[PDB]
């Protein structure tokens, strides 16, 4: 309704932050691998866990924005 | 050698779909438009200090 | 002081800020990587050092480039 605007705005913000976390993790990991190629496969687990957990915190951040907003 | 890119993009997709499930569920709202990520244009102080010294050296030589 | 001394000094300050940013970003990412898979600690650290060194050298080259450009066209 009227609130739709506000939720969309914070969701865009959070997506931008997560997108940045992604670009950074990938850039660093690619350079690490550039220097040490035997990492290419084994590092994936640590990359994936990090990005998954960060993803969830971002997701959680949005939920607790919704719940707080709808309190009145 | 696209494994890292494929990984990061896959994480971003899973994330944005979970974002959409939340938005739809509670409640309504519209389509996000953040572009998908892209990859192109312990103690670290020792490297900072090392750089600072090489550069001061250069500066001095320059005069 | 001279226009030219000021230009070199500011260029140096800018390069150092950029380098500090890159070092802190590399270090933050690597710390999270290692927390999640500590068996990687030694090889990731090694690759870290390699990167921070090469970038360090490019910073040095960048400053020399600046001085050389300035002293060939001003």
């Amino acid at each position: 309704t009227t609130r739709s605007k506000a939720i969309a705005s914070k969701t865009k913000e959070i997506e931008q932050v997560y997108r940045q976390d992604c670009e950074t993790f990938g850039m660093v990991v690619k350079m690490l691998i550039e220097k040490d190629p035997s990492l290419e496969k084994s590092i994936q687990f640590a990359l994936r866990q990090n990005l998954h957990e960060i993803g969830e915190r971002c997701v959680e951040e949005l939920k607790h924005f919704i719940a707080e907003y709808d309190t009145s | 050698s696209e494994t890292t890119e494929r990984t990061v993009l896959g994480e971003y997709n899973l994330f944005s779909r979970k974002i959409e499930e939340i938005l739809k569920q509670k409640n309504v709202s519209y389509v996000s438009t953040v572009s998908t990520p892209i990859f192109s244009t312990a103690g670290v102080q020792e490297f900072v200090d090392g750089l600072h010294e090489k550069l001061n050296t250069i500066i001095i030589k320059a005069s």
